RNA sequence: GCUGCAGUUAAAAAGCUCGUAGUUGGAUCUUGUGGAGGGUUCCCCGCCCCUUGCCUCUCGGCGCCGGCCCGAAGCGUUUACUUUGAAAAAAU
RNA sequence: UUUUCGGAACUGAGGCCAUGAUUAAGAGGGACGGCCGGGGGCAUUCGUAUUGCGCCGCUAGAGGUGAAAUUCUUGGACCGGCGCAAGACGGACCAGAGCGAAAGCAUUUGCCAAGAAUGUUUUCAUUAAUCAAGAACGAAAGUCGGAGGUUCGAAGACGAUCAGAUACCGUCGUAGUUCCGACCAUAAACGAUGCCGACUGGCGAUGCGGCGGCGUUAUUCCCAUGACCCGCCGGGCAGCUUC
């Protein structure tokens, strides 16, 4: 059965994008994507999207600029802290030029650059580059 | 389908030919009509997919036949859906 | 997919996104409540008396007319029975194929199909004494079963 | 074996059965036939078994699987002896099955909603039968045999209807029962000059004079006592389709069974051309069938102007066939309806009730 | 082989199905304008509807010409998580 | 000594709160409707054929092999005809077709209980997925106790072949092969490929249920419905093609 629904938003926007398609929908919707979805459109990683009411949970429809190389989730949501963040961006992003790490913590879901700023641990939910 | 078709404004002929649990947004295919008959004038209402032999307020004995798929009148006098 | 089955077919029901009430609808929520009370008279299930408000009345949802599932406004009144509709059905069913197999005991698809209703009545019913529908002590039994549905 | 696994479960397990695809037809009647057999045992067999008895004429009609089709006559016999078996158990008391409680004899039947309105079944059982004889003489040639000997069931519906006045418990004569006598005068309506003065001309002192005889003698005087009783309660019809349609039929008693001022006195009382107009064809079937008579009656009277007054309006045009209802699909280059004459067809008046075109051409 | 292996043919998926413990489990229930540090909207004060969510005492200092105010306390449904204090022999 | 007034608790009438139930899963269960299939159990019924027996016809061979021989036959074999008996089996139609958890499942008709998919503006409302312990079913061969015994045939007795032939080829034949009641738990038990869920190209067919449509054909005179033809949607056993 369906065990987790963040998952599955990552590998149909991941299969889409190496077809080269322009958009892509995802189905069912959730509080969680729409959090990851903003802040991948922040960074400038993916076009605009739009949410669809339907009475059961919603769609989603999202837009592609082709500039995407991976995203992905991590299956347990691990705890990490400001010590052992280095050893989880060295072993997941390609470059220390570019690329992110997506944290959940108690000032919200953000950036793994910006949990340093804010000065907070938290647990892994994806990635992207 | 294209590399580029978009998916926010299919056209209603897109969205008439799949399953109705496959469409944007859901909607059935069934619906509701007024039926009259011979003898006795009283008109009354009929679901199209119904699974009762419906009797009429006319007392008549059969106002339609239950069928695997939509139910099939009596020669009646309206087979007219309702608007809304 | 289905539980005991390798089938995986699809069909359903498929509500409307309008919830409200049509302009043509003749009748009123208090008029609704006395129909499915005198329905409930000659022993009829919820499951039942759906059905005979959708094909002969234009009550399509009777939620969105009255604001309560059918169940709720028979237990208001002390009309709904104390087994549940489902747990009721499936009983009488094991009932059924126990007769069977009193004179035919080589039919050996029968006594594999009785494994099958048993563990789904047993499933069923550890659900319903969690939550207070059935007593603690309340227990299907193979002897027994012929007087639960007398 | 026993008595109430027969007049309930032995019923309603084959009584459910009316409509669905898996079922008989046939043995649909003749189990109902075998409930009313069996019936031969006491506190049963004088009583309730009525119910069957309802059910089972019932059941005679849907042998036809639609309801455009007529009875065959094979199975059309059954029907006039079966509905005078239910009538003649209606004279041997005065207490009720099938309706209101009054004795509590080993059934309780009085559970239906609003239960007396069971009662009005006979009436609606015997109207579904007064217009299924009309659907027999639409459908055999009129020039011949046939015809002639079809016309010998005219009396025996007339014999039928008239009893529902003896016999009857409604609320008296005067809730809505009193359709029985529209259904009585609809067979009277029509009936022709020589007739109307079979007890006027031909000999008047010469016949049988009791009570016995009487009720019979009254004859075109229940055509006067039909017309004026009841339009009290016929007002309780919202329905102008309805409601309007009576007038019409009631003036061509008086156009033949007395004098042509009384046909025209209630005709331009009642001034209802632009209200049928605004009604359907088979309400205007009487306008414009009732006008030609008050033409025609100035014609027989002598009175020349006014016969032309009244027949020139139908003269107009050669509509007079698609006002019997029988026009051809062509017989010109303008026709071109097809959905709707099939409509009309089911809507006409029987050949024996047509007045003579060429009688009405020469007058 | 947790990070990190393999099971059509090289070694390897129980003949097949049910099922208690164990592991895993769908969607949903409060936001944008104003000021500081910094930018050209967001992190601290105070607000559309609640900002410690309530509350009114009494043993106990404050502000002022008794009464009304502002720091404790009852405490915020219970835990994991995370960040911070305290307290842990020396040698290595 | 008694009230007051505070603390604890059983209990009655009464007006206040928008007085209190999140949705309905392209999750699961249950009801309902018309169908569908070599799916299972019990009874019933038909067809030739193979072997045996009775009676009639005619004359010298018949069987079997690469070639032979064992075997059968003038109180008559093999061949032709008519009729009777017993036990086993369901050809052709029969297909990359259907049904079942797998092992497996094909003459007629009736009776008993069960089931997938589809249709649904029915109902309950998270009841679910996968599984130590434990449990049901499980080809053929084999073992124990009854009944039957047509055909075929491990062991065995013989004829050939050959250096030998305890084999391949031929004639005969015990156990078994069939039914009833208990055991046994294995297989190249195979798609040599666990189950549940999501996503990613194209095309023509095929079995089941539903939806739409111009004609042809059948029954009654239309209508409805069956056989055919052109499309669409579920879910099924498969095929061709592609950087």
């Amino acid at each position: 059965v369906r065990m987790n629904v963040l998952a599955d938003a990552l590998k149909s926007i991941n299969n889409a994008e190496k077809r080269g398609k322009r958009q892509v929908l995802i189905r069912p919707c959730s509080k969680v994507i729409v959090r990851f979805l903003t802040v991948m459109m922040k960074h400038g990683y993916i076009g605009e999207f739009e949410i669809i009411d339907d009475h059961r949970a919603g769609k989603i429809v999202v837009n592609l600029t082709g500039r995407l190389n991976k995203c992905g989730v991590i299956s347990p949501r691990f705890d990490v802290q400001l010590k052992d963040l280095e050893k989880w961006q060295n072993n997941l992003l390609p470059s220390r030029q570019f690329g992110f790490i997506v944290l959940t913590t108690s000032a919200g879901i953000m950036d793994h650059e910006e949990a340093r700023r804010k000065h907070t641990g938290g647990k892994i939910l994806g990635f992207f580059f | 389908m294209p590399l580029a078709k978009d998916l926010l404004h299919p056209s209603p002929e897109e969205e008439k030919r799949k399953h109705k649990k496959k469409r944007l947004v859901q909607s059935p295919n069934s619906y509701f009509m007024d039926v009259k008959c011979p003898g006795c004038y009283k008109i009354t209402t009929v679901f199209s997919h119904a699974q009762t032999v419906v009797l009429c307020v006319g007392c008549s004995t059969v106002l339609c036949q239950p069928t695997g798929g939509k139910a099939r009148l009596t020669e009646g006098c309206s087979f007219r859906r309702k608007q809304h | 997919g289905r539980m005991h089955a390798p089938g995986k077919g699809l069909s359903q029901s498929a509500l409307p996104y309008r919830r409200s009430v049509p302009t043509w609808l003749k009748l009123t929520s208090d008029d609704v409540k006395e129909q499915i009370y005198k329905l409930a008279k000659k022993g009829l299930t919820p499951s039942q008396i759906g059905v005979i408000l959708r094909d002969s009345h234009g009550v399509a949802q009777v939620r969105f007319v009255t604001g309560n599932k059918i169940l709720r406004i028979l237990k208001s009144k002390g009309l709904a029975p104390d087994l549940p509709e489902d747990l009721y059905h499936l009983i009488k069913k094991a009932v059924a194929v126990r007769k069977h197999l009193e004179r035919n005991r080589k039919d050996k698809d029968a006594k594999f199909r009785l494994i099958l209703i048993e563990s789904r009545i047993h499933r069923l019913a550890r659900y319903y004494k969690t939550k207070r529908v059935l007593p603690p002590n309340w227990k299907y039994e193979s002897s027994t079963a012929s007087a639960l549905v007398a | 074996e026993i008595t109430h696994a027969v007049v309930i479960k032995k019923l309603n397990e084959i009584l459910q059965a009316r409509g669905k695809k898996g079922t008989d037809r046939a043995a649909q009647i003749e189990l109902l036939q075998l409930l009313v057999q069996i019936a031969s045992e006491n506190n049963l067999g004088e009583g309730v078994i009525v119910k069957i008895k309802f059910n089972i004429i019932a059941s005679l009609y849907d042998y036809n699987p639609n309801l455009a089709t007529y009875m065959k006559p094979e199975m059309w016999q059954k029907c006039l002896d079966c509905i005078n078996e239910l009538m003649d158990i209606l004279f041997a008391n005065p207490n009720i099955f099938v309706g209101e409680n009054i004795l509590e004899e080993s059934e309780n039947l009085q559970n239906v909603d609003q239960p007396l309105r069971v009662r009005g079944c006979i009436l609606t059982l015997v109207e579904r039968m007064d217009e299924e004889f009309t659907k027999i003489m639409q459908n055999t040639d009129p020039h011949s045999q046939e015809y002639v000997e079809h016309l010998k069931d005219e009396a025996q519906v007339c014999a039928i209807i008239e009893r529902v006045q003896r016999y009857l418990e409604e609320k008296g004569t005067t809730e809505e029962i009193c359709r029985v006598y529209l259904r009585r005068i609809l067979h009277t309506y029509y009936k022709f000059d020589y007739k109307a003065h079979q007890r006027q001309l031909t000999p008047p002192e010469g016949s049988s004079k009791s009570e016995q005889d009487q009720a019979e003698n009254e004859g075109e005087d229940s055509a006067v006592l039909m017309e004026r009783l009841c339009k009290y309660i016929y007002a309780k019809d919202r329905t102008d389709r309805i409601r309007t349609c009576a007038i019409l039929c009631h003036i061509y008693h008086h156009a033949l069974h007395s004098r042509w001022y009384q046909a025209r006195d209630l005709m331009l009382m009642s001034h209802l051309q632009d209200n049928i107009q605004h009604a359907d064809p088979p309400v205007q079937i009487l306008y414009n069938r009732t006008m030609v008579q008050l033409g025609i009656c100035a014609f027989r009277q002598g009175l020349t102007k006014d016969a032309h007054n009244a027949l020139l309006d139908i003269q107009s045009s050669g509509r007079a066939k698609e006002l019997l209802g029988q026009g051809l699909l062509l017989r010109s280059l303008q026709e071109r309806n097809q959905e709707q004459e099939k409509v009309e067809r089911r809507r006409q008046v029987p050949f024996h009730l047509h007045i003579n075109l060429e009688l009405l051409e020469c007058v």
